[PDB]
């Protein structure tokens, strides 16, 4: 028979399942909706562990439960009453004998110890992976420290002492590879000569490598706290989503820099060399699975000032036309080929974040917070599971590091890039479009000639790497 | 077979723009959505007795990728320019969205509709007369929609398709 | 993309978590924080085929020993880990092997025997003794170091190949 449970009057998590408090989707069950009490029961269930559910719940719960209330509820879950002695135990004790306590021992082993350990696993995951709740509420951290530090009894002792140490380390808070990174490549600009660094003077291989390291670091820094609740679109976005916004602003700045390099090169032959060099950088981005970088280039080529430069693109070698075409095709049909390519490559990679943002926002906006059933309001947990599937995908690509060496001067050059200067956006993008009209006027105006601006060789070193001994 | 229309939704972020396409494409009568699903943005419809396929691009949430707007807009044949009726800044943004569409499409006469969206119960700050006057100054229709009751949603998209058909 | 459910089992402190985090993040964990249950995902191309590994990292401490059936039911292949400087952890292997066979009601479960901490000079379990046990189970034996990465990809990706061919 099943174990008997405490009375639901003394322990709220013993209430029977019903459609008034939990609904399952159509081999562990998947929850569609439930009360917060039922969600916490299944989060810490005695029959099985559900690590995915712990991640989903801890990522999304603030949309339906405050952090202080969550802690109160899991402390209530932890404090499980033990059953009274049974008739056979009573008769043994009345005869001066030691009772067998069979039912008590089973309840301890099969209900209390698994539920309590799973409550501690929620606490451990909360502190390790969602510590921002405690950074933002010092009193919440005090309550967690007190709860963990006062759990008695030897069954939980190893994990209680461990969690105490983890909390203390988090309050005051190295990569190994299968091989060596390739040698840094140099072209016209030589090491240490940062004043000559530019699109055509740095090696295109190394431009793509150093931008990939920068963009990978920006991608890896975005936490789910910047995404849940669509907070990057709201009035406090600079407070709540600073790493995401830094990542997007880098992407925007590089796209605009590519556009500016192109349209400020007024001589046609030089401008062909500039566009060709950017397509070579795109080729290396593709080789590195830096899809953010690929789309930075494609967005620049499709911008209003650049797209119209028919005289320039007419002189691009056919093979480079094919590289740009197949990069542009990744975005067609609502990113169909991009999504398939991302799911096929071998990481490390740098995903394009924008699709994730649109899917999180539309999942939030397109599904109700609660489901009404039998007069009760149940938390719509399926909606939160869908959001956490997206944040889980994001996190999966944040794990793998690139085996590439940083060049501190090239890194600083791209960190400090500022194509707009002090100009506002409309000002600047109008300037780029007017430059485009200057260098290739609308038909039937004749095409003018312009003097060269570069004093160094325009020939590319190519994008196949070199290897001296 | 049937004509496919490529429509693009543009407008300020953070003020409920995404509700327009969600409510259209939705199971009209079940409040639920999975945007990751292949063709959660394609819908076959009958407009004035003619069956057609709508393909709707709504990049809601990507507004900070401002240098990608040209690329996204380039894909469209007709545009819904959306503002929130309780956010005056989103209304003032409309002029620059329209100028950008005209530039990307290289045309002074691009099919488009102005949409004023009621996204919550906060106080309206853009009156319907202000928006009608703006739409008339541009020569385009004006449609108001509710983000909660689906009112106006079909009118907004069908009016745009009629603008494309009559271009 | 095929999905594979891998489970890492073995006595407390043998390095199950360090092995898993080395695979996932290319990072060696110096701390000994006993696991309750953790789960990781990794997209990786193996023999030219992309897949998605779901890796369950389990509790080795004896206090959790009554909670194993639930994860053994879900797993499709098991890394059975001991430490080569801990003879008791090697003697614990057969208890995991027998429990997995009972729960899955099968004599033919994908498994790999892993002798971890092979960076340490002071070995107490000889390779031959572990290889003899592996042969008796019909499974490969791979020595690993979560610290240096020696053998780590080989252990996990060998298990994937055995699930694929199952
Ligand atoms: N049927 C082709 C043949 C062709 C001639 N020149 C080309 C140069 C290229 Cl690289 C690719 C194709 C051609 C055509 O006439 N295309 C016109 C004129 C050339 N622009 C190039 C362009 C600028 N920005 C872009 C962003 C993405 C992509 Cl895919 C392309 C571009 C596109 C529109
Ligand atoms: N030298 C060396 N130390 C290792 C290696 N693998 C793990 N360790 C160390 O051994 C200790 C225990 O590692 P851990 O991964 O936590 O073991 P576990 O098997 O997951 N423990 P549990 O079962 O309690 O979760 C840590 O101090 C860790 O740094 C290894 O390959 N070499
Ligand atoms: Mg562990
Ligand atoms: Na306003």
């Amino acid at each position: 028979g099943q174990m008997r449970l405490p009375s639901a009057d003394v322990y709220r998590f013993a209430e029977p399942d019903s459609e008034e408090n939990i609904i399952f989707e159509e081999g562990i069950p998947i929850i569609k909706a439930g009360t917060v009490i039922k969600l916490i029961e299944r989060l810490t269930y005695h029959m099985y562990a559900d690590p995915n559910f712990v991640r989903t719940f801890l990522t999304t719960y603030r949309s339906f439960c405050k952090p202080q209330e969550l802690l109160s509820l899991i402390i209530e879950r932890f404090e499980i009453p033990e059953p009274e002695p049974t008739e056979a135990d009573r008769i043994a004790i009345e005869n001066g004998d030691q009772p067998l306590s069979a039912e008590l021992k089973r309840f301890r082993k099969e209900y209390i110890q698994p539920v309590q350990l799973r409550v501690l696993n929620v606490c451990r995951h909360w502190v390790e992976h969602h510590f921002y709740d405690f950074e933002r509420d010092a009193y919440l951290l005090q309550r967690m420290e007190e709860f963990i530090g006062t759990v008695r009894g030897k069954a939980m002792k190893k994990w209680v002492e461990s969690i105490t140490k983890i909390i203390q380390r988090k309050k005051i808070a190295n990569i190994t590879f299968q091989s060596s990174p390739p040698t840094v490549e140099w072209h016209i600009s030589r090491p240490g000569h940062i004043e000559t660094f530019d699109l055509l003077t740095l090696h295109p291989i190394e431009i793509a490598r150093q931008l990939t390291l920068l963009e990978s670091d920006l991608y890896r820094a975005v936490q789910p706290s910047e995404l849940v609740g669509s907070v990057w679109t709201k009035e406090d976005k600079e407070i709540n989503s600073p790493n995401l916004l830094k990542m997007i602003r880098h992407t925007t700045n590089l796209t605009l820099w590519f556009e500016k390099c192109i349209v400020e090169t007024e001589n046609l032959e030089e401008r062909v060399a500039v566009v060709s060099r950017i397509i070579e950088i795109l080729q290396v981005f593709q080789e590195l699975n830096n899809f953010n970088g690929v789309l930075e280039v494609v967005s620049a080529m499709n911008s209003s000032p650049v797209y119209r430069l028919d005289h320039t693109f007419e002189q691009i070698p056919s093979r480079q036309k094919k590289i740009l075409e197949e990069a542009h095709e990744l975005s067609e049909d609502h990113y169909k080929k991009y999504l398939a390519k991302l799911r096929s490559i071998n990481p490390p990679c740098v995903p394009f974040f924008g699709i994730y943002l649109t899917n999180i926002l539309k999942t939030e906006e397109g599904n109700p917070e609660v489901l009404k059933r039998h007069g009760k309001e149940l938390i719509n947990f399926s909606k939160r599971r869908k959001v956490a599937e997206i944040t889980g995908e994001i996190q999966q690509y944040q794990n793998q590091p690139y085996c590439l060496r940083v060049e501190s001067d090239i890194k600083r050059f791209f960190e400090n890039l500022n194509p707009m200067g002090n100009s506002m956006e409309k000002e600047f993008t109008d300037y780029l479009f007017n430059k485009s009209l200057e260098i290739e006027p609308r038909n039937p105006k004749p095409l003018p000639r312009f003097p060269k601006k570069y004093s160094y060789p325009l020939k590319s070193p190519g994008v196949r790497p070199s290897n001296p001994r | 077979g049937m004509t496919e229309y490529k429509l693009v939704v543009v407008g300020a972020g953070g003020v409920g723009k995404s509700a327009l396409t969600i409510q259209l494409i939705q199971n009209h009568f079940v409040d639920e959505y999975d945007p990751t699903i292949e063709d959660s943005y394609r819908k076959q419809v009958v407009i004035d007795g003619e069956t057609c396929l709508l393909d709707i691009l709504d990049t809601a949430g990507q507004e900070e990728y401002s240098a990608m707007r040209d690329q996204y807009m380039r894909t469209g044949e007709g545009f819904l320019c959306v503002f929130a009726i309780n956010n005056t800044k989103s209304f003032e943004d409309i002029h620059q969205y329209r100028e950008q569409i005209k530039r990307v499409k290289d045309s002074d006469d691009v099919p488009m509709v102005l949409v004023g969206n009621k996204c919550d119960l906060a106080a309206r700050t853009v009156e319907s007369r202000q928006a009608q006057d703006l739409a008339r100054s541009y020569g385009i229709p004006y449609i108001e929609t509710s983000a909660k009751t689906r009112q106006g949603v079909e009118d907004a998209f069908y009016t745009l398709v009629r603008e494309i058909r009559q271009h």
